[PDB]
């Protein structure tokens, strides 16, 4: 600082400070969310509206003066473990499950129970999505729910066959501090957002309650 | 039946290579340093803390003036910080923000980094316009980009989570070599002081020894439990230590072919994220899961000390190349500068 | 005679060190920069000076019976003594303003988080318009009504035993703060089981609805310490206005005095030490 | 054929890997005491530099 | 490119005004600070006024201080001079440069090409006015400082430009040793406190010209008068 040179550098530092500031302040009040799931479970078209920006895919919309920012990591075929940390502040986790495919419907269920109960994502909240419901409940009539789920032995209705596959689901946690948002979506729904928006409001005022010592 | 018989003989190698590497271990290394004196406590200050970094430091490293580093966090930013006054010489935005590796040239004049978007983006300091700008972007990996370190301003070498290594030609953007061998994600690599060899370490729990020019894995190091995070050469360059999942580090040496020492403790039972040596290379800091970075007595495997300054994981440290100082960064987003007093 | 000095003492010990502590993790820690934090730190300095130059200087005043520090002093201390206490009020009004906010316009509390321009704003009016109420009446109260009727030694507001400009000043010093804490802290509360009655409609379920109540209970206490802090000293000084103090005992009108200074003592304990964010500050340090 | 392709790879390489030539561990731990000995004094981090000369004051 | 262009220049009455633009090209302008430097004809250079980097600090020369104004506009990359009451000492070709400062960085590395302007402290020393030399051999250039150019961090704040007849000056050694981007290793400079020396090993017919040596240790900058090579 008291060479005429180092009054200039310090200046030049100060600058890029206040810089990284307002990139910060900006950056905090988007939406990060982690899109998870099975091979094909409809998290390619989660959301109509939301528009792309190996490695890791990340979509972003806008929602209600609301700014979402999804990442898929299905594209990463290495070790989950060595890089699931780098989501460690994620806002929320949308998981999507296909009813209408029983030969992965027990690939989901494991996934969902190391993610549900990972070391880093114990305040995490979960939006669970059971997509293609409609096609379920079509192939409920000719393949029965008991052929995935043995232990199943409630009737075979469409309304309780889908309401036992969530049941499992929301039985792999084992915090009672993560809520988990399930929803039943068809391929043709186009309100996803508004479900996730809904969700992610709640996990919001949580969070502002915790910020606000109220918690 | 060939398959059969082919997978019979691989074992009789490896028996063959346990055999040898047992025929040679006469001593050991404690054994041979029991002698010498300990170095006693080792207490280090935080003379400087690096602010401005608004999430996870994911790895740094210093430049080889020893005044100049460079930090990556998530926050999408690269910063160069003059660390004897802490001002920021630098700020260069990521276009992906996943960053988990960071190297500066040797001479000064680039930067790399890349993450979880499979690229190694090459930054230059010195351009005729005054900032930093994009040179290279060098893709070709299919997983995410866990080291990288520079041979010169032309060449750089990579480690990669799809199992390979590769070296690189920056001008051309092709990679004019691939290490394969590895089972696992490789997650570190180290280059020895001549820049001919390297040493990388993956989830297989072993660290294969690389030829540059010559492009083929000479020896393969195994004792690990776990995956190896963390793996330096030792300043000589016969030896290199690695930091695992398993709460343990190992010394292992090329020309032995075998590991010589084991740095763990029963308190510790954390994964380790960075391992460093000194100047002259007595001291071992490995940098771990409980928030604190422990430093070792290289020869006699005894914690000298620890660097406890950060509120998170320390993800990363480096060592000046004088040996004035040594950086660690956290998941608290701090840097700082430890260093002792007489 | 002792143990009166000594109760005055602890509430200075207690206010200065409990106030500070809020000052220096404030400082420590960097990422103590959102709206709600510094609203904390405004409270808290607010009653910071309240126990270390207010109390102090009140001391030989009941101890001697009569104020030795001189006229012009005295117009010092009223100033200051009014000043602190109608802004520790109003930064009481803001910090529940500011959760609010938080439950109810959650999108945008979430955007504007972290402006400490609005932050500095919203402080600053605080304090300006704390000297306002009382301020100018203080120091001119005597310039302009003629003479002084405060007997030499007493050192008291010029408005001690006037009627009309107490009850209209404390509609604006404690009866509208009052009905504001109350107001936010029951919206707090019904938007908290509106949406939870949404949720359910487990060991989940049963969780959420057990979290609802415990912040029912904390919105009740904030309400009623204020409440029981400021209203026997808001309604004492109504009431001993219009008898002009034969019928209000003299030592009933200490003991509200005294309940204000209280709440300077209280005010750590429940903003920020019920913080999640002031709490792992105070670990950190010690 | 996968397997038998990655078997023959995975045996040549082994045979690279055990015609190398291993000193004894006692001379590969005199060499890194040796080492450390040398380079003792210049070690900041070791032997830590009175305040005059050190940079991080 | 990167480029510096003057414009505004011309000849004013005694007592009047006028307002210079440098209009900035191919180059970061938000990032450098930039400096007005003059030279009066047949004289040596005098710098002007100096505005950093996001405009926060100003400085002025004592000879111009009152009467001089700098300004910059970053989205049009413009530099501005604004001068009042100007008098005959201050005819003089203009020049704008460009200097970025950080750890390592080379201010007064770029000059712009000058406008001419025409009206109807350490003490820096080249005693050494012209200095016949021959291509091929080496020659050595001497400059003094009435105060000690080393600061307590390392750095010694001395400059060296060479201005080629009809062009505008160039960086040549910054901080008394080192040598600027695009300059041949010939030139090399050494110093020790207040003497400091310029060897040009090998001299070619490209280094002919007046070299200047500048002190940047503190404001207000000050040139030396100049020695000129000549064949
Ligand atoms: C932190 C806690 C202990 C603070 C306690 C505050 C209360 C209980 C203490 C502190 C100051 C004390 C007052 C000091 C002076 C007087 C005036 C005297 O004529 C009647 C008693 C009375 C009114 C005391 C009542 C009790 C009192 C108000
Ligand atoms: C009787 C009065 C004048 C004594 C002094 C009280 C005031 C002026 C002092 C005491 C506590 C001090 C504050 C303590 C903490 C902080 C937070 C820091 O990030 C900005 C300065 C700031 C905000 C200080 C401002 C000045 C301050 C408010
Ligand atoms: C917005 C807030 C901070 C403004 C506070 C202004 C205060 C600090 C200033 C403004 C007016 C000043 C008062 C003006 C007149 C007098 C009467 C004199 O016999 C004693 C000093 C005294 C009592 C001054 C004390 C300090 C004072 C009250
Ligand atoms: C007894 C009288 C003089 C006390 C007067 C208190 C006033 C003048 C002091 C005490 C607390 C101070 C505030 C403490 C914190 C901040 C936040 C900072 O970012 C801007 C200044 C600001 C807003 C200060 C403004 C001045 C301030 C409000
Ligand atoms: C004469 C004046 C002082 C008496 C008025 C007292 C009350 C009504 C005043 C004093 C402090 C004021 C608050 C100060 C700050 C804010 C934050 C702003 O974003 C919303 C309004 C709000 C919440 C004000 C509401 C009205 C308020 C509570
Ligand atoms: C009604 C209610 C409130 C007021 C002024 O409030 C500040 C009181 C000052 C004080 C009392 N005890 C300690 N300090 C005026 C009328």
């Amino acid at each position: 600082t008291l060479s005429a040179e180092e009054r200039a550098a310090l200046e030049r530092s100060k600058a890029i400070e206040k810089n990284l500031k307002e990139d910060g302040i900006s950056a905090a009040k988007d939406v990060k969310l982690l899109l998870l799931g099975a091979d094909n479970s409809g998290k390619s078209t989660i959301v109509k509206q939301m528009k792309i920006i190996t490695g890791i895919v990340e979509t972003h919309f806008t929602f209600k003066n609301l700014h979402f920012r999804l990442f898929d990591v299905g594209g990463q075929r290495s070790e989950r473990k060595k890089w699931i940390h780098c989501f460690e502040d994620v806002t929320a986790i949308i998981f999507c499950v296909d009813l209408s495919d029983y030969n992965r419907m027990h690939e989901s269920l494991m996934l969902f129970d190391s993610i549900c109960n990972n070391k880093f994502f114990i305040d995490t909240s979960i939006i669970l999505f059971l997509n293609k419901k409609d096609l379920f409940g079509e192939k409920i009539k000719k393949s029965p729910l008991t052929i995935c789920f043995p232990e199943y032995t409630g009737p075979n209705t469409y309304e309780d066959a889908a309401a036992y596959i969530q049941a499992q689901f929301e039985s792999k946690n084992r915090s009672p501090n993560k809520e988990i948002y399930c929803h039943m979506t068809c391929a043709t729904d186009t309100n996803n957002a508004q479900v996730i928006f809904d969700a992610v409001t709640d996990i919001i005022i949580a969070n502002n309650l915790r910020g606000c010592g109220l918690y | 039946s060939e398959l059969d018989q082919l997978r019979q003989e691989a074992e009789q190698l490896k028996n063959q290579i346990r055999d040898a590497r047992k025929a040679c271990a006469d001593a050991t290394l404690s054994q041979i340093t029991n002698n010498i004196d300990p170095v006693g406590r080792i207490q280090m200050r935080t003379r400087r803390t690096l602010r401005g970094h608004l999430a996870k430091i994911y790895a740094m490293h210093w430049g080889t003036d020893s005044r100049l580093l460079v930090s990556a966090s998530q926050d999408g930013k690269l910063i160069i910080w003059d660390s004897y006054t802490t001002n920021k010489v630098h700020a260069i935005p990521l276009r992906s923000s996943w960053v988990m590796t960071c190297a500066y040239a040797p001479s000064g004049n680039y930067v790399a980094c890349g993450g979880l978007d499979n690229i190694c983006s090459i930054y230059n300091l010195k351009t005729r316009e005054g900032n930093v700008r994009v040179s290279r972007e060098l893709a070709g990996h299919t997983g995410y980009l866990s080291c990288c370190r520079f041979l010169d301003d032309n060449q750089i070498v990579t480690s990669s989570g799809d199992t390979t290594c590769a070296l690189w030609d920056i001008e051309t953007g092709q990679q004019t070599t691939t290490f394969t061998g590895h089972t696992g994600d490789v997650m570190s690599l180290s280059l020895a002081p001549d820049t001919r060899l390297f040493v990388s370490g993956a989830c297989d729990a072993s660290a294969k020894l690389w030829d540059v020019r010559e492009g083929m894995c000479r020896q393969t190091f195994t004792g690990h439990e776990s995956d190896i995070n963390a793996i330096c050469f030792f300043p000589n360059g016969n030896a290199f230590a690695t930091g695992s999942d398993d709460a343990t580090c190992r010394l292992f040496d090329l020309r032995a072919d075998q590991e010589l020492m084991t740095y763990s403790h029963d308190n510790i039972i954390c994964g380790i994220t960075s391992v460093s040596f000194s100047k002259s290379g007595r001291l071992l800091l490995a940098g771990y899961d409980d928030f604190n970075c422990n430093v070792w007595d290289a020869l006699k495997a005894d914690r000298a000390g620890v660097l406890a300054g950060h509120d998170n994981r320390v993800s990363c440290l480096g060592v000046t190349d004088d040996g004035m100082a040594v950086a660690t960064g956290s998941w608290d987003s701090f840097l700082k500068i430890w260093n002792g007093s007489s | 005679t002792a143990v009166l000095a000594a109760l005055m003492a602890l509430l200075i010990v207690a206010t200065v060190l409990g106030n500070a502590l809020v000052m220096l993790a404030f400082v420590a820690d960097s990422s103590l920069r959102t709206q709600n934090n510094f609203f904390l730190l405004n409270l808290a300095i607010s009653d910071f000076l309240v126990g270390a130059f207010c109390i102090p200087l009140y001391v030989p005043y009941v101890l001697t019976g009569r104020w030795t520090f001189g006229r012009g002093l005295c117009k010092l201390w009223l100033v200051v003594d009014y000043l602190l206490c109608t802004s520790s009020a109003f930064n009481i009004v803001l910090i529940s303003y500011d959760r609010f906010l938080s439950v109810t316009r959650a999108v945008s509390y979430r955007a504007q988080q972290g402006d400490t321009r609005r932050a500095v704003r919203k402080m600053l009016l605080v304090w300006v318009l704390a000297f306002l109420l009382y301020g100018p009446a203080i120091l001119s109260w005597e310039y302009l009504s003629g003479g002084s009727s405060i007997p030499e030694g007493h050192c008291y507001a010029e408005f001690f035993y006037n009627w009309y400009f107490l009850i209209t000043a404390s509609t604006l010093e404690f009866f509208t703060p009052f009905l504001s804490v109350t107001f936010f802290n029951l919206s707090i509360y019904l938007n908290i089981q509106r949406r939870t009655r949404l949720r359910l409609d487990s060991f989940t379920q049963r969780f959420r609805l057990s979290r609802d109540r415990k912040v029912a209970k904390s919105l009740a206490v904030i309400v009623s310490i204020f409440g029981l802090c400021w209203a026997p000293y808001t309604l004492l000084m109504i009431i001993r206005a219009a008898c002009h103090g034969h019928c209000v005992p003299d030592y009933w009108y200490e003991t509200s005095f005294w309940l204000l200074w209280a709440n300077s003592a209280v005010n750590p304990v429940l903003y920020p030490l019920c913080h999640h964010s002031f709490r792992r500050a105070f670990t950190k340090l010690l | 054929t996968a397997s038998i392709a990655q078997a023959r790879k995975l045996v040549e390489q082994l045979k690279m890997e055990a015609n190398i030539d291993r000193i004894k561990v006692s001379k590969a731990a005199a060499d890194l005491m040796a080492y450390c000995e040398a380079h003792a004094k210049e070690d900041p981090l070791l032997t830590p530099v009175p305040a005059s000369e050190n940079p991080f004051r | 490119d990167v480029q510096l262009v003057e414009s505004g220049g011309g000849l004013v009455q005694p007592g009047g005004s006028r307002k210079l633009s440098c209009s900035a090209s191919g180059f970061a302008f938000s990032s450098f600070g930039m400096h007005w430097v003059r030279q009066a004809p047949e004289k040596g250079l005098e710098w002007v006024a100096y505005i950093s980097s996001g405009s926060g600090t100003i400085y002025y020369a004592d000879t111009v201080k009152g009467r001089f104004t700098i300004s910059r506009d970053d989205p049009k990359n413009t530099l501005f001079l604004q001068m009042t009451s100007l008098r005959s000492e201050d005819t003089a070709m203009y020049y704008c440069v460009r200097s970025i400062y950080y750890y390592g960085s080379s201010p007064f590395d770029f000059w712009g090409q000058g406008t001419t302007l025409t009206v109807s402290d350490i003490v820096m020393t080249q005693a050494t006015s012209s200095v016949p030399v021959t291509p091929g051999e080496s020659v050595s250039i001497s400059c003094r400082s009435s105060k000690s150019l080393l600061h307590s961090n390392g750095n010694t704040y001395l400059y060296w430009f060479l201005q080629r007849p009809g062009q505008s000056p160039q960086l040549l050694i910054y901080r008394m040793s080192n040598l600027a981007s695009g300059v041949p290793d010939r030139f090399s400079g050494s110093g020790s406190g207040t003497a400091f020396t310029l060897t040009i090993s090998r001299l070619e017919a490209e280094d002919v010209g007046v070299y200047y040596c500048m002190q940047h240790l503190e404001y207000p900058l000050t040139f030396g008068a100049g020695t000129k090579l000549e064949l």
